[PDB]
């Protein structure tokens, strides 16, 4: 069961690089692709993310994409820059300029076919292809625009495969670019229709965690990515190690997605820098959510919890039952036993034990309402639309994305108000 | 003759197959390489253990079994495990992509790609039988393979083998060890589809086994290995009449005549005793009367329900070990006067008894103490309908909102199959109500 | 004994026919779901062509 990784744009390649650094360390892979670990559990499911080559080399099954070379040139100079496959680098020169239309319809449409060639090359050699996981942002041009274009074109050639995306939501607290509410809404319009599961990485939640919790005066992108890499490692633990629960992308989607459009998850992590009760309590706390949403303002449809480290599984079972009973009001009654828990003995780097939270909560509408509020403020006065219509789009397409995202919030509220 | 073929489907069925055949080998003195020194007839035989084991010219005793899973992880462990020499490679059949806890993929999308090969391999085993008696199908309700593929296979077996008997060992889902939210869906779908193709089904409630392992064996968090080793003892008690022979031995089909009063009422409740740890069995010997009385304690049942609040349609006691009828009759007479044993008015109230003198066996390094005498009670009680009720309620909660239904429709199924399957379950619940009402 | 043979044969027949009906209806439904999925994606390509064409005309 192989997974094909794709990172597009500045944000996508930066968080994608960190993701490969963290899991390569967990699986005992060095920047040269060699294994120097001490446990056979690091290699049992190494084929999910790594291809084996000559000399027992493990090459990440990753595809690096961007409309400008600078961000990807830094990756090749990074710690594990030499571990990636050189032919899997597909970059242009014109760039996107934070223009969704350029990435989706114009400049990215020219580069998309050269990316598909690398996808087919990697996918053809898969013994049993699971699907694809994409890392990108929704507030840029390449990651938001060309990233959503690649999803549609890939789904056309692999309609029976799972499409997973690590989407980074824009926040004015981190980026001052003003056309980001446009790029995010246009991307969400595409993600609702062509992805099976999407992790919402909200930069507003990352900033608030770094500032309020971690006590950081000026959070750098490296600080935010430290939370992203730790989160991405947790939500993929069930895929990378021998496990019973949510061991692959399809079984995860079956347990997490009760309705096809409601596939936007709320990630959480603990500890943010300790006993099992504390881990369980912090894990369900709004201050530990990587999406700026309060779960107590909505109801959980489905939840996946991953505990890592050496601990008492009897205690984990008792505490997970305890939090569901003391917070029953926030779990929909019409989906019995909607909280599944997995335990991996191998903790992350530098931690005795951790906990990763994957929630499908109707409160995620708070995130889509924030972007919708920022969107309509500019669209009702038709501001900055010439950058998009100049590339060929029309106002009709902007209104469709607005209504489709407003429908998503209405549906999240619909099942929040539903009763048994 | 009277051979029985075992089919193990999915992770649950396969991993329980490992426990059962390991236990079988220990009971008959068969080594992991299949050699059986006590068997003096080389290359063949008509002994009682030949109902479950075939013999090669080289003296290997080969299980009459097929293992099927739509992914290779679980069966690969058998191909490289301790008893790997026990099975011919063609008995272990694997795919590449599993059913993802989706009945539709197990019955249709993925299952249809391997169903012909499985039937072909089953045919090879049937051709070795001089008088095939029937099949034993091990599977879960919750998994996409255990539910979807098993239903497809049961349908095909009815076509290729007519009304030849087919018995099920079904793993009823429990939240402590379940791995999918849609297990109620897969349960109702497979029960509806297999109802007319099964002659007798022994349900095993994982929560019941989970509680027994925690309560009686002091296991804080039981694993599948803990549960399966207990399940194998119940399976062994049920099949002991087929694998051994004795004067007081009573064939399983003879119990089956008493257990199934109507075709759809073929779900016996199993209760096993004694389940005790070595530390508590030391210097404590449990008599016939004590283990028999434990059969009427609801905490020892394979399915959680209250037979005190139902009516009996049959009661069978399968003893094994140091047991004589005198002790059995006395224990039963004492129980009749101190238990809530109410029979329906159209059934005789006698208890059917079988005894297999072969003592119980334990897997080395296990949690179960080795005892001199054990018993499995097979009773047909209306109370088992409670298991259908709890499961049907979970189905109704999700299906009222059509939660997760798109995963099944996307694989080619229709809502009509959900409503049709649920209606059959409603009729089944009504069937168990009707059989308990007094006659005019 | 003729009745027992006929009933067993009719059971085998009904089962064989019931199954072939389900497997064919399932095949058509799944293919139809995939064909609709591709048709929608193919309409996004037609729209993308019109968008690039619409840009060519403005200039
Ligand atoms: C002149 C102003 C002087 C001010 O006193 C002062 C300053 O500057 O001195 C120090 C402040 C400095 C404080 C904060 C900066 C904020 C930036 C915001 C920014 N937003 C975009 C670009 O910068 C954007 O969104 O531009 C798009 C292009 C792009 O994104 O590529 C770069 C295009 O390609 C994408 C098309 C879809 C085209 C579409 C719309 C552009 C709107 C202009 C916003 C703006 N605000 C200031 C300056 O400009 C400002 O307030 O500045
Ligand atoms: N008692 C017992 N139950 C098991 C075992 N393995 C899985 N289960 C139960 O079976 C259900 C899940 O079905 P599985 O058998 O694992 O899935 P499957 O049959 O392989 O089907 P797919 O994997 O979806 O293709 C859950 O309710 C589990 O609790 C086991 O070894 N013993
Ligand atoms: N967390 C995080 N967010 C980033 C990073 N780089 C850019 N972003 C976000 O991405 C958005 C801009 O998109 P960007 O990736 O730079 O444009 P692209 O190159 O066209 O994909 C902004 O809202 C940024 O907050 C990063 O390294 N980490
Ligand atoms: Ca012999
Ligand atoms: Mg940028
Ligand atoms: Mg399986």
């Amino acid at each position: 069961r192989e997974i094909v990784h794709i990172q597009a744009g500045q944000c996508g390649n930066q968080i994608g690089a960190k993701f490969w650094e963290v899991i390569s360390d967990e699986h005992g892979i060095d920047p040269t692709g060699s294994y120097h670990g001490d446990s056979d559990l690091q290699l049992e499911r190494i084929n999910v993310y790594y291809n084996e080559a000559t000399g027992n080399k493990y090459v990440p099954r990753a595809i690096l994409v961007d409309l400008e070379p600078g961000t990807m040139d830094s990756v090749r100079s990074g710690p594990f820059g030499q571990i990636f496959r050189p032919d899997n680098f597909v970059f242009g020169q014109s760039g996107a300029g934070n223009n969704w239309a350029k990435g989706h319809y114009t400049e990215g449409a020219e580069l998309v076919d050269s990316v598909l060639d690398v996808v087919r090359k990697e996918s053809e050699s898969c013994d049993c292809l699971q699907g694809f996981q994409l890392t990108h942002s929704l507030g840029g041009g390449t990651g938001s625009g060309m990233g959503t274009l690649l999803i549609s074109k890939i789904r056309e050639e692999y309609p029976d495969r799972i499409m997973n995306t690590f989407s980074v939501m824009p926040s004015p607290k981190v980026s001052d670019t003003v056309v980001e509410p446009y790029n995010a809404t246009l991307s969400v319009h595409q993600l609702v229709e062509n992805t099976d599961e999407t992790y919402c990485i909200d930069n507003e939640a990352l900033y608030d965690i770094c500032f309020r919790t971690l006590k950081l005066t000026t959070p750098t992108y490296g600080d935010l990515n430290h939370l992203v890499s730790a989160t991405m490692s947790g939500v993929t633990t069930c895929l990378r190690f021998p496990g019973q629960l949510n061991a692959d992308l399809r079984k995860l989607a079956v347990n997490m997605v009760p309705f096809p459009r409601l596939h936007f998850f709320m990630p959480g992590f603990a500890p943010l820098t300790l006993t099992v009760p504390e881990l369980t309590q912090q894990m369900f706390d709004s201050k530990n959510m990587m999406a700026a949403c309060d779960p107590r303002h909505g109801r959980y449809l489905t939840v996946a919890a991953i505990f890592r480290g050496r601990m008492s599984m009897k205690e984990v079972d008792e505490q997970m039952l305890n939090v569901q009973n003391k917070n029953s009001s926030y779990f929909v009654e019409w989906i019995p036993n909607n909280v599944k828990t997995a335990v991996c003995d191998i903790p992350p780097r530098g931690l005795k034990m951790s906990a990763t939270f994957i929630g499908n909560s109707t409160a995620i509408q708070e995130l889509f309402k924030r972007i919708s509020e920022q969107f309509t403020a500019m669209f009702r006065r038709k501001a900055f639309l010439h950058w998009y219509t100049g590339e060929g789009m029309d106002e009709m397409e902007f209104t469709e994305a607005e209504s489709n995202m407003n429908d998503l919030v209405s549906e999240y509220q619909q099942y929040q108000d539903a009763t048994a | 003759m009277r051979e029985c073929i075992s089919i193990h489907v999915g992770q649950a069925g396969v991993q329980i197959g490992n426990a059962c055949w390991e236990l079988y080998c220990l009971e008959h003195g068969i080594q992991p390489d299949g050699q059986m020194p006590s068997d003096k007839t080389i290359g063949g035989g008509d002994d009682s253990f030949n109902t479950f084991f075939s013999e090669t010219g080289a003296g290997k005793h080969v299980p009459r079994a097929v293992f099927v899973d739509l992914e290779p992880t679980v069966i690969d462990e058998v191909r490289t495990g301790t008893y790997r020499q026990l099975f011919h490679p063609e008995q272990l059949i694997t795919g590449k992509e599993d059913a993802a806890n989706n009945y539709a993929r197990g019955h249709y999308t993925i299952g249809k790609e391997i169903i012909d090969l499985v039937l072909d391999r089953i045919r090879k085993l049937a051709d070795q039988c001089t008088g095939l008696q029937g099949f034993l199908v091990f599977h879960s309700f919750g998994g996409g393979t255990g539910s979807g593929f098993t239903s497809l296979l049961m349908e095909r077996l009815s076509v290729d083998y007519g009304k030849k008997s087919k018995l099920e060992f079904s793993i009823y889902p429990a939240p402590q060890v379940s791995t999918a939210v849609v297990e109620p869906y897969n349960s109702i779908l497979t029960t509806h589809t297999t109802l007319e193709h099964s002659d007798c089904a022994f349900m095993v409630d994982n929560e019941a086994i989970y509680d027994i392992c925690r309560r009686n064996l002091d296991i804080e968090r039981p694993t599948y290995t803990n549960l399966n080793r207990l399940i194998s003892q119940i399976v062994s008690s049920i099949t002991a009449s087929l694998r051994f022979d004795g004067a007081l031995n009573v064939d399983l089909t003879e119990f089956q005549t008493n257990l199934v009063p109507y075709p759809r009422i073929h779900f016996p409740l199993a209760t096993y005793a004694p389940v005790i740890s070595a530390e508590k069995a030391y210097h404590e010997q449990l008599s016939v009367a004590e283990i028999t009385n434990a059969c009427f304690e609801p905490a020892n049942q394979m399915v959680k329900c209250d037979p005190r609040h139902g009516k009996y349609m049959a009661c069978c006691l399968l003893y094994r070990g140091d047991v004589v009828p005198k002790d059995v009759n006395a224990a039963i007479a004492t129980i009749k006067t101190k238990r809530s044993i109410q029979f329906v008015d159209w059934c005789p109230t006698g208890f059917k008894v079988g005894i297999n003198y072969q003592p119980p066996t334990v897997v080395p390094g296990g949690d179960l103490a080795k005892v001199q005498r054990a018993v499995c009670m097979l009773s047909n009680t209306t109370a088992i309908a409670e298991a259908w009720a709890r499961l049907d309620h979970k189905f109704d909660l999700m299906y009222a909102k059509r939660a997760f239904v798109h995963w099944y429709v996307g694989e080619g199924m229709e809502e009509g199959e959900f409503s049709e399957a649920r209606e059959d379950m409603a009729a089944l619940e009504k069937d168990y109500e009707e059989v308990g009402v007094d006659s005019v | 004994i003729q009745k027992a043979i006929e009933e067993n044969n009719n059971f085998i027949k009904m089962a064989k026919e019931k199954l072939a009906q389900k497997m064919e209806s399932n095949k058509e439904n799944r293919e139809a779901h995939l064909a609709a999925m591709l048709e929608r994606l193919q309409e996004k390509d037609k729209h993308a062509e019109e968008v690039r064409k619409n840009k060519e005309l403005k200039e």
